[PDB]
Formats: structure tokens, C-alpha cells, sequence
């Protein structure tokens, strides 16, 4: 399986275009890895339903 | 989930509702001789004839969680809303570090229920240990006068009719 | 707008609702006051009305903003009309159909 890793950015970041996931440009994977330690440094947003869209 | 905790500590916090008349209530519920309202919310009604933005902020530095009950007032006509308050179109947001809800008041008439005819929604907001807990609000807003610990157990709820020997 | 669909899959948009903190960031953002976004297609209709409220100070800001999808079928075409308050999507996913999911864990990978 092709796992990636979401050190810097969660799988809502990289959708919405946080500037910490640069690097996952066009990238496609089989299970995406979240961290506990992962954080925001962007404008902040609110997901209603959040198991909604991540699924 | 109150019933997967079973508690009903309300430890009464600090609130600081300013230029804001307080303990509001009606005539039909009643407590006594005199009448009455309820006794774990505080209905705002307008101070006078001027009714400013409301601002609080609700820290939590404990080590448990907080259950917060606030109330959205929906009058039966228009009259009701410009007796009660000073802006006739009113907005009750409560979020919170990870959590935003919005409930907007809804004029509209109700069917009679004991005697009166107007009703009142109830939306909660459950506080983070580390968040801060920030109502702001324009209009029909019901402020709570504390909160609940958030226990966790193997506690629940049960419909029943029999008696308890 | 009109976004047609010609294609063989499934599209998937992302669009925001900025919601400000007071009534002077959406004057200084928006001329209109009071927007209201509407992402409609021809099987499904979504309106989200922004929220002007208080927001707790989050990584310096006292802002966010709402998140709601719309998924268009092959044959639909989507049309983004708004009069405030829009975030307009500058792409959208292909939706395809596979065995992977998500796991949260804190394991490094060897």
C-alpha cells in the first residue's frame, strides 16, 4: 500500500491549500497518515461535518 | 449526554452580562406566590430602551470538560420581539477554538401551550479543557448561569413506569 | 458562473463562506453588507448563509470560515451565484473509485 505521510498537514489542509503542504502537488496515495502533533499556521477555518468531507 | 454522565453539578461561574436587565421571566410560570422563570438560564430582556452587543469570554483551565445550555427565544409576533428588545432582528452565535454554530431566531406563531404561544429553542455547546467560550449576540440570546461536568461512566437513560421498591 | 461536465467522472468542488468577526471587516471586504452564497446544481440546491460573530483569537486571527462541498455528476453543470462572502474554487478532484481510506496514527513508516 502507498502510505502517506501528513507530518506538517492534515488531509483538510492539503485541500484547501495550506502553504505546508507544498510538496503533496498533484499526489496520490492509497492511506493517508494524520499526526497528533499536526497544526494550523494558516487562516484559520471551520469544517461542519468533518467526518463528512474527510471521508 | 447528561445521561452518560448522571450529574447535575451546576457550579455557578462568573458571568458578566452588563447594561442587560436580568432574571426576566412571565406570568405563567410561576414560583410561589409571585412568578417565576428558570433557574439554570437567565432570560435577557432589554436595560431600559438600549440593548448593546453582548461580549463574554469563558476560560477554561480545568482539567474536565464543560457542557454549556443556552436558549434562542422565538417570539409569536413582532410585537413580542420589539416589547422584549430594542433590535427588532435579532442573532444568537456561540463558537467556540474548534466549534462555530450560529442559530438564527425565527418570528412565527405557535400553537397554545399552557397558555402561551410562544416557544424557545435549545442548542448546547460543549467547552474544550483549554478553549475559550465566546457568545456574542444581538438579540434573543438566553444566557446560562454555569455548567456541567462532563463525567465520564457507564451511565444512562430509561423510560419506565414502575415504581421503585 | 457555469462549470458544464462533459466528462466520464465525478467532480468534486471545495468552496468557502468567510464569516467576519464584526460588521466593519465586511464592509472593508464587501460592498454589500449582507451576502448570501448559493451553490446549486440541477439534482441538489445548498445555500449557506454567512454568519457575522465573534470568533476566539485562533493563530493571531478572530475570523474563520465555513466549508461545505458540492459534488457534480457527469451531465450536471454547476452554477456559483453570491452576492458577498464568496470563495471561489480554482479547481476541482476526481472522484475515484478504490479500497483506500484513512488512519490516524503516530507511527513512523519503515
Amino acid at each position: 500500500h502507498r502510505i502517506l505521510d501528513g507530518i506538517d498537514c492534515t488531509l483538510i489542509d492539503a485541500l484547501l491549500g495550506d502553504p505546508h503542504c507544498d510538496v503533496f502537488q498533484n499526489e496520490t496515495w492509497d492511506l493517508f497518515v494524520e499526526r497528533s502533533k499536526a497544526f494550523s499556521n494558516c487562516y484559520p477555518y471551520d469544517v461542519p461535518d468533518y467526518a463528512s468531507l474527510r471521508s | 449526554l447528561v445521561a452518560s454522565s448522571g450529574t447535575l453539578e451546576f457550579i455557578t461561574e462568573g458571568f458578566t452580562w452588563t447594561g442587560v436587565t436580568q432574571n426576566g421571566g412571565s406570568n405563567a410560570c410561576k414560583r410561589g406566590p409571585g412568578s417565576g422563570f428558570f433557574s439554570r438560564l437567565n432570560w435577557l430582556t432589554k436595560s431600559g430602551s438600549t440593548y448593546p452587543v453582548l461580549n463574554v469570554t469563558m476560560p477554561n483551565n480545568d482539567n474536565f470538560d464543560k457542557l454549556y445550555i443556552w436558549g434562542v427565544h422565538h417570539p409569536s409576533t413582532n410585537q413580542e420581539q420589539t416589547s422584549l428588545y430594542v433590535q427588532a432582528s435579532g442573532r444568537v452565535t456561540v463558537s467556540t477554538r474548534r466549534s462555530q454554530q450560529t442559530i438564527i431566531p425565527n418570528i412565527g406563531s405557535r400553537p397554545w401551550v399552557r397558555g402561551l404561544s410562544s416557544r424557545i429553542s435549545i442548542y448546547w455547546t460543549i467547552v474544550k479543557p483549554g478553549d475559550v467560550l465566546v457568545i456574542n449576540s444581538n438579540g434573543n440570546l438566553i444566557a446560562p448561569r454555569g455548567y456541567f461536568k462532563m463525567r465520564t461512566g457507564k451511565s444512562s437513560i430509561m423510560r419506565s413506569d414502575a415504581p421503585i421498591d
